[PDB]
């Protein structure tokens, strides 16, 4: 198994999207980050599964959620979460 | 021609991103932030 880590720019992404959407639904909010902890775990033992990205290249893009994206890569060492995005807003 | 904004912001987003000195998180540590975050919240309701 390969160890998934975070860059901190993704985790203050998880912050700002968690946050934003709890201002008026808290459930709403943990199930969207049940959903985008349940895309990078299992990224141990599949770390090339999803395509690559176009738009940032060497990194992979993981369509979490219709309206959220996990950008990541593989490194020599690990697979590393490098943002997670808003799929149609400039957002977070 | 918004989707040239958008790349460009997210091209921008990434390189910032990679320019950051700090370190890379175990997945471990972002779940137990997470937990510290939803606790917080639902104390303050």
């Amino acid at each position: 198994h390969l160890p998934v880590l975070w860059l901190e720019s993704a985790d203050t992404d998880l912050d700002d999207i968690t946050s934003y959407i709890a201002r008026f639904d808290i459930d709403a909010a943990e199930r969207l980050w049940q959903r985008l902890r349940g895309c990078v775990l299992p990224l141990s033992e599949h770390p090339y599964l999803y395509p690559p990205s176009d738009r940032v290249p060497g990194l992979r893009e993981i369509v979490a959620h219709p309206n959220y994206i996990i950008l990541y890569r593989v490194t020599t060492s690990s697979v590393e979460v490098v943002n997670v995005i808003h799929a149609r807003r400039q957002f977070p | 021609e918004q989707e040239n904004s958008y790349n460009e912001w997210l091209r921008a987003k990434v390189a910032t991103s990679l320019a950051d000195p700090r370190p890379a998180i175990p997945h471990d540590e972002v779940e137990r932030r997470m937990a510290e975050r939803f606790a917080k919240m639902r104390k303050e309701r």
